[PDB]
């Protein structure tokens, strides 16, 4: 059983959210044993209110809970950047066991926008001396999180080979993407240049290498 | 047919105070002397009588309780004691006939980071009667509001952990306690000195 | 000062069993619940179940009874989760969590409430095999961006750090994508001095515990 939140919450900072979970009268509408977990990426939950409504000591004041019905709520106040995350809410049923809802993706709208800063690598020469070739386009510090990334051959668009990462946040709250274009050596050698394209809120940066760059 | 008190005293594992484990020692030979000539024991404290006769007397049964105190605690395994141990865990009647035994187990029930197995209960509503033994696990009610078995404010876990560490100080290191009881019943005597 | 410490990452081939312990430090561990959660990529969170070992009693969800084993050494402060006829639905990451309290006997197990986690434990169900990375330099030329490439390994996860843990501001390692080979690679890029290039070291030190694997890089300027 999956208790139903809302799939994504957004807000503006110092704007107060709420992550709704609702359940039936044999869990979230049964007993007050309601928790709310926050987790950021690759970490471990962490609880943030237990009991509807009590909160742990080291979590904010900004966070608290309540419960009516079957459908409880977590209130974040003061939102902050930091406050990005995924939010889980957990519950007692009447079979004894322990449920979770489905999770909640908050994230923290309205910040000053970014460019991104881009990076081009070209294969090294250990890779090649391997018998392959990778591109590497690396974005950085650019927020919103949503970016488009596209790879030309001297002048001609290219889609072989290229894998993007979704962007994931860094440690400064701004947003991160890679880029890889496999070639083999002998597509490397061939042409004059390789450019990676990153398109952000309107604007478009472009960077280049070649192999005769020595 | 040498009493087994090797089976209690040189056993590799404890009770916790709170479950003290009582053995039956009957229809057996007690020679009590190869012990109090050990000055392993840094207790060997007798009430009813004093050791060196019991070479030379006879019981229906020995009664051997263990567990495991820390030091400072070891004064309350005596009749008459008031504190945790005596109030809440092992009660000693003030008519005891018997022996407290007791020797430093630091090098063995203490770990590096702490050895948290070995418990002791905290609270409990009433003194424990001599030689009663609670091994109940319901949560505390220290104030008006009942607990639903959770503990929280005012509801606490009755039983509480030691805390064994090798650098602990003498009084906050672990301690393995025996306590011979000597049950003379009117039937035949069955454990006796050589 | 009470820390869950879980056993590495591994990959299962399906219908094998998998055993994940989770060692307690630092406090008393006989009387507390703990739990075993489980995360699937990029999912959400799912209780698997509990045990209470000083009372012996123990709850796992009706989904995972008769395939999922959850017990506790008290004397090692070490709690265990085993599960049989693994299928590849049940890669996920596995979760210790102990309870934020206590409860009588006779009463629950967990009411979700956790305290304290486990840094979490990859289990891979799948029969391809392992295989450790290939580390290649992303060498540099204010500041400058320089990393390593971190290729054609299987299965995840990956952990990189940078100078043994002294570089650490800067630093950003990408999520892995998965190539149509079937393996990983991932990146991991630091901004740095470009006055610092000549003299500063930088080392990538790539850890793959599923091939028990650990590779160091050396990361030079380029000066062609
Ligand atoms: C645990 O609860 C389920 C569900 O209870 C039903 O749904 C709730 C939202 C509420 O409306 C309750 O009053 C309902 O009974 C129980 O399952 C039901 O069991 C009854 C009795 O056999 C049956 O008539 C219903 O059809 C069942 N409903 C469903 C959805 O399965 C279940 O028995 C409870 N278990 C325990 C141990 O209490
Ligand atoms: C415990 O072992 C020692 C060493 O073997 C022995 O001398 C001693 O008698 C034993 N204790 C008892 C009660 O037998």
């Amino acid at each position: 059983l999956v208790l139903t939140q809302p799939a994504s919450v957004s807000g503006s900072p110092g704007q107060s959210i709420i992550v709704s979970c609702t359940g039936t009268s044999s869990d979230v509408g049964g007993y007050k044993f309601v928790s709310w977990y926050q987790q950021h990426p690759g970490k471990a939950p962490r609880v943030m209110i237990y009991d509807v409504s009590n909160r742990p000591s080291g979590v904010s004041n900004r966070f608290s809970g309540s419960k009516s019905g079957n459908t409880a709520s977590l209130t974040i106040s003061g939102l902050q950047a930091d406050d990005e995350a995924d939010y889980y809410c957990s519950s007692y049923t009447n079979s004894s066991t322990v449920v979770f809802g489905g999770g909640t993706k908050v994230t923290v709208l309205g910040q000053p926008k970014a460019a991104p800063s881009v990076t081009l690598f070209p294969p090294s020469s250990e890779e090649l001396q391997a018998n392959k070739a990778t591109l590497v386009c690396l974005i950085s510090d650019f927020y919103p999180g949503a970016v488009t990334v596209a790879w030309k051959a001297d002048s001609s668009p290219v889609k072989a080979g290229v894998e993007t990462t979704t962007p994931s946040k860094q440690s400064n709250n701004k947003y991160a993407a890679s880029s890889y274009l496999s070639l083999t050596p002998e597509q490397w050698k061939s042409h004059r240049s390789y450019s990676c394209q990153v398109t952000h809120e309107g604007s478009t940066v472009e960077k280049t290498v070649a192999p005769t760059e020595c | 047919n040498l009493c087994p008190f090797g089976e209690v005293f040189n056993a590799t594992r404890f009770a916790s105070v709170y479950a003290w484990n009582r053995k039956r020692i009957s229809n057996c030979v007690a020679d009590y002397s190869v012990l109090y000539n050990s000055a392993s024991f840094s207790t060997f404290k007798c009430y009813g009588v004093s050791p060196t006769k019991l070479n030379d007397l006879c019981f229906t049964n020995v009664y051997a309780d263990s567990f495991v105190i820390r030091g400072d605690e070891v004064r309350q395994i005596a009749p008459g004691q008031t504190g945790k141990i005596a109030d809440y865990n092992y009660k000693l009647p003030d008519d005891f006939t018997g022996c407290v035994i007791a020797w430093n187990s630091n090098n063995l029930d203490s770990k590096v980071g702490g050895n948290y197995n070995y418990l002791y209960r905290l609270f409990r509503k009433s003194n424990l009667k001599p030689f009663e033994r609670d091994i109940s696990t319901e949560i505390y009610q220290a104030g008006s509001t009942p607990c639903n078995g959770v503990e929280g404010f005012n509801c606490y876990f009755p039983l509480q952990s030691y805390g064994f560490q090798p650098t602990n100080g003498v009084g906050y290191q672990p301690y393995r306690v025996v306590v011979l009881s000597f049950e003379l019943l009117h039937a035949p005597a069955t454990v006796c000195g050589p | 000062q009470v820390q869950l410490v879980q056993s590495g990452a591994e990959v299962k081939k399906p219908g094998s069993s998998v055993r994940v312990s989770c060692k307690a430090s630092g406090g008393t561990f006989s009387t507390y619940p703990i739990s075993w959660v489980r995360q699937a990529p990029g999912q959400g969170l799912e209780w698997m179940g509990g045990i209470i070992p000083i009372f012996g009693t123990a709850k796992s969800a009706q989904k995972f009874q008769g395939r999922v084993t959850i017990t506790a050494d008290e004397f090692t402060s070490t709690a265990y989760m085993e599960m049989s006829s693994l299928r590849s639905e049940d890669t996920a990451m596995y979760y210790c969590a102990r309870e934020g309290r206590r409860y009588g006997s006779g009463w629950y197990i967990s009411t979700g409430y956790f305290d304290y986690w486990g840094q979490g434990t990859l289990v891979t169900v799948s029969s391809a095999s392992t295989k450790g990375p290939s580390v290649f330099p992303l060498a540099p030329s204010g500041t400058a961006a320089l990393g390593c490439l971190v290729k054609d390994y299987f299965p995840e996860p990956v952990t990189v750090s940078w100078n043994s843990g002294a570089l650490t501001s800067g630093v950003h390692t990408f999520p892995a994508v998965l190539q149509s080979s079937g393996l990983y690679s991932l990146s991991s890029v630091v901004t740095v001095p470009s006055s610092s290039l000549g003299t500063q070291t930088y080392i990538c030190n790539v850890n793959h515990k599923p091939s028990n694997t650990k590779v160091d890089k050396r990361v030079e300027p380029k000066s062609c």
